[PDB]
RNA sequence: CCGCGGCGGUGCGCCGCGACCGGCUCCGGGACGGCUGGGAAGGCCCGGCGGGGAAGGUGGCUCGGCCGAGUGUUACAGCCCCCCCGGCAGCAGCACUCGCCGAAUCCCGGGGCCGAGGGAGCGAGACCCGUCGCCGCGCUCUCCCCCCUCCCGGCGCGCCGG
RNA sequence: CCCCGGAGCCCCGCGGACGCUACGCCGCGACGAGUAGGAGGGCCGCUGCGGUGAGCCUUGAAGCCUAGGGCGCGGGCCCGGG
RNA sequence: GGAGCCUCGGUUGGCCUCGGAUAGCCGGUCCCCCGCGGGGUCCGGUGCGGAGUGCCCUUCGUCCUGGGAAACGGGGCGCGGC
């Protein structure tokens, strides 16, 4: 199961050729000179008197609807989200600083930790400083400030992934009708694993941030546009 | 003259016009030259069997 | 704790002299006056934000009297840093010469 | 949130043009010292031009007909009114933002007031060209209150000269203060000139 | 059939004219080759300036 | 009933993302051709040959402290310029953007916008589905080796064995 | 080198739509100003007749009115309430 | 101090010389004149204006404790007089 014997030159253009590839792959020397009725297909079981019984796995249906929709047309190149390729603004590098633009943690400043599987950012404005925990964000609702901490050698937990940072509650039936059922439940509880994860990560960062003078105080502060200062003019 | 602009096209011009806006007349139906099977079917009796031949 | 949106005035609709094409707002973004200063603002979310008699809902909030019409700055309109917008509904005309908020948050920065 | 523009040294229509668009974009504007607005073209030229405008009246009942305002403030208002769609609701709303004054009265006599340099005489005219003060013009066409407006402005300039002297006095002490303190603001003052002020 | 524009859509170009592949394989390589050779001139000019 | 397993149509209401294609409008990079086989330029300097403005000059006068500044004349070169012979690699339509025309002599990457509009499965003991053309490749049914090393296994973070 | 009452199917000539009111259904192109005027189609509309709806109707017909719900490009139409 | 219809716009402030433009701004006067200032001369600084609206002022998380530099500043819609 060898890798790709020609590399990529451009998306869709291999470096080599047809002819170089014939020689590389060596098509010379790799020449392959090669010149129901009664028996039931897929049923079968056991059983007592009379003899054995022939069942039928996947038995034809007990209701047809009166009309139903008729197929589609194959359509070529339409991958599900999981199989997508993930981008990242070059500005956003690990241990950089963001300004989170949208949520409740709005205008708050933050440190960027990693791009998760999803394509979301993982983020921490060390809970301690900012009041921003280990948290997902989107590239698109974040301003990649030109300010970096050196975060190279911090072992972020392998177990913290997209799958963990994912909302949890609510199933279907229960009592339902009346003045009850899951309008209560009430609170997302923080849990202890979550608190342990934070504790571990922050300690590795937290010394690193402090080394930079005033940086903690910067990371405490909140961003906002005052008079006379225009996004397009200033830099971050 | 005062109804047209005209002159001597480049090589690139003949390509860009043919590839981007090359439409056959095929049973009097303007049809886009999506494959050479179209060009050939019509012009193949002249030795013209592909977009490239057409351009030449 | 402060303002996370750049100010802009609703100039009026994209229009010829004598045919206004109501489906496209024009937006005089504050502090920008060159078809040059305005590549920042292309494709940013923007809100006509206004309040009305009856109460409404509110995302992550209790029922309010404020309402908004969301839109998007599409392209730069003529030399002096006006900008075209397009809104999920057309803007009211009541709106002329009033604030609309151009956000930061489809950022490419 | 409000423009105050010292109409002195500006050009009548040139300023009015710029004011109109500000006013149409919801900007509340105030235009002050309107008698000081000055109009290109030699004096006599413009007097006749006004006197013509006076002649325009509704023959059968002048009481209806085009009301020729004398005061420089109202004149300037008239010319700004000529660049808005003032028959519309939005046009009428626009003018309601604009606020014009002969001389400079009490809210704005202690406000810093801007200057539109694109309407300014020193820039927009050749120096050998002639022009008219809209005051003189207003005076001769019947404006009653030139002298009053002059006598009130001499007070204001005297009142202001005092303020400036005290302002200067603070500035001077502040220049002294920094020098008194410049070893215990030294590693602040250094950082405010790495990122490029104080130079 | 939808007309995919050959000049943007590589594989449509190839469908209509397969010799494109080679023509474009050349003129990536060719341009890289020459770009390298420009850096090499520039390095020799800097070395000549240092000498 | 729990499986939200497999397929099919759906979303109560308001939202957002993602990647793919179409049509646009921009941005940034690079690589080439042709010319008066570009014109000017730069850099190194050497040997000559004249002509001009006008000079470290001189001179009348003036203005300042022999020196500096301002006019005026004959004009060599000790400020330059110009022509003519003869010769060097650094040029290159040159980021020292001084003046073009282009691209089988042309490619790469990026951003904003609008749009998705169609539906080659209605079998009774064996798919509720692929896919046509094109790209190549990639792989394998051929052996080799090298490297890195993710999982796992072993040995001392280092080394050895998908 | 064998038979589809079974090759398992991208093509199948052994039998054939979910589709086929053949005045139906489906696909590709192109095009679309209009007086006078002409022609076509109107499951547009009015009143009466032969047929036909085992139609509807005092458990409420026709008409009338309706800031009720919809359909149709439109002529118009259908439902809710009074 | 409490509720409760309605109408909306807003989403840091700027508390000021006069003016000139083939000129201005600031200092300081050793010296002189006028009513701490005003006017003068002289000198010293700036002048594509940094005593700059290309500007200035203001900060934008809350608290805890326990050091340093800075330190008598702030408040009680604190209270009376000029
Ligand atoms: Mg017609
Ligand atoms: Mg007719
Ligand atoms: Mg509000």
């Amino acid at each position: 199961p060898h890798c790709s014997r020609n590399p990529v030159l451009v998306r869709g253009i291999g470096r080599y050729s047809r002819s170089a590839m014939y020689s590389r792959k060596a098509l010379y020397k790799r020449k392959y000179a090669a010149p129901v009725l009664a028996t039931v297909t897929k049923p079968v079981g056991g059983d007592k008197n009379g003899g054995t019984r022939v069942v039928k796995l996947r038995k034809m249906p007990r209701y047809y609807p009166t009309e139903d929709v008729p197929r589609k047309l194959l359509s070529h190149g339409r991958k599900p989200f999981s199989q997508h390729v993930r981008k990242l603004r070059a500005s956003i590098t690990p241990g950089t600083i963001l300004i989170i633009l949208t949520g409740r943690h709005r205008g708050k400043r933050v440190v960027f930790l990693k791009q998760l599987s999803s394509g979301l950012l993982l983020v921490t404005g060390p809970l301690s400083l900012n009041r921003v925990p280990l948290r997902r964000t989107h590239q698109k609702f974040v301003i990649a400030t030109s300010t970096k901490i050196d975060i190279s050698g911090v072992k972020i937990p392998k177990h913290l992934t997209d799958a963990y940072f994912k909302k949890k509650q609510l199933r279907k039936p229960r009592h339902q009708e009346g003045e009850i059922f899951d309008t209560e439940k009430e609170k997302y509880e923080i849990t202890e694993q979550r608190k342990v994860d934070q504790k571990a990560v922050d300690s590795q960062i937290l010394p690193k941030i402090k080394a930079v003078p005033q940086l903690q105080g910067y990371l405490r502060s909140v961003f906002a546009l005052t008079n006379g200062v225009y996004p397009h003019k200033l830099v971050f | 003259e005062p109804y047209i602009a005209w002159g001597y096209p480049n090589l690139k011009s003949v390509n860009e016009l043919i590839y981007k806006r090359g439409y056959g007349k095929i049973n009097k139906k303007r049809i886009a030259l999506t494959d050479n099977a179209l060009i050939a079917r019509s012009l193949g009796k002249y030795g013209i069997i592909c977009m490239e031949d057409l351009i030449h | 704790s402060g303002r996370l949106w750049c100010k802009a005035i609703f100039a009026g609709y994209k229009r010829g002299l004598r045919n206004q094409r109501e489906h496209t707002a024009l937006l005089k973004i504050e502090g920008v006056y060159a078809r040059d200063e305005t590549e920042f603002y292309l494709g940013k979310r923007c809100a006509y934000v206004y309040k009305a008699k009856n109460n409404t809902v509110t995302p992550g909030g209790k029922p309010n009297k404020t309402r908004v019409i969301w839109g998007k700055v599409t392209r730069a309109h003529g030399n002096s840093g006006m900008v075209r917008a397009k809104f999920r509904s057309n803007l009211p005309a009541k709106a002329i010469g009033h604030r609309i908020r151009v956000m930061l948050y489809p950022s490419r920065i | 949130q409000v423009l105050v523009l010292d109409g002195r040294g500006h050009l009548l229509g040139r300023l009015a043009a710029i004011v109109a668009k500000q006013v149409l974009l919801g900007r509340k504007v105030v235009v002050v010292r309107c008698e000081g607005i000055n109009i290109s073209g030699n004096f006599y030229r413009n007097k006749l031009k006004y006197l013509a405008f006076l002649r325009k009246r509704m023959n059968t009942n002048p009481s209806r007909g085009p009301y020729h305002f004398r005061a420089p403030s109202r004149i300037f208002w008239r010319t700004v009114r000529g660049m808005l769609p003032h028959k519309t609701k939005r046009g009428q709303a626009a003018l309601d933002r604009l606020k014009v004054f002969d001389g400079i009265p009490p809210p704005y006599d202690k406000k810093k007031r801007m200057v539109v340099p694109a309407a300014l005489k020193v820039v927009r005219l050749k120096p050998t060209r002639k022009f008219a003060y809209l005051g003189r013009l207003a005076h001769e066409v019947g404006w009653k209150y030139q002298a009053v407006t002059a006598t009130l402005e001499e007070k204001r300039k005297e009142k202001a000269k005092i303020h400036y002297r005290k302002k200067k006095q603070l500035m001077r002490l502040r220049k002294q203060a920094e020098k008194n303190v410049e070893k215990k603001i030294d590693r602040f003052t250094e950082v405010l000139k790495t990122h490029g002020f104080l130079v | 059939v939808l007309k995919k524009n050959p000049l943007k859509n590589l594989r449509i170009m190839l469908k209509l004219n397969p010799y494109a592949k080679t023509m474009r394989r050349n003129t990536i390589l060719r341009q890289a080759r020459n770009h390298k050779l420009r850096v090499e001139r520039a390095a020799a000019a800097l070395a000549a300036k240092k000498s």
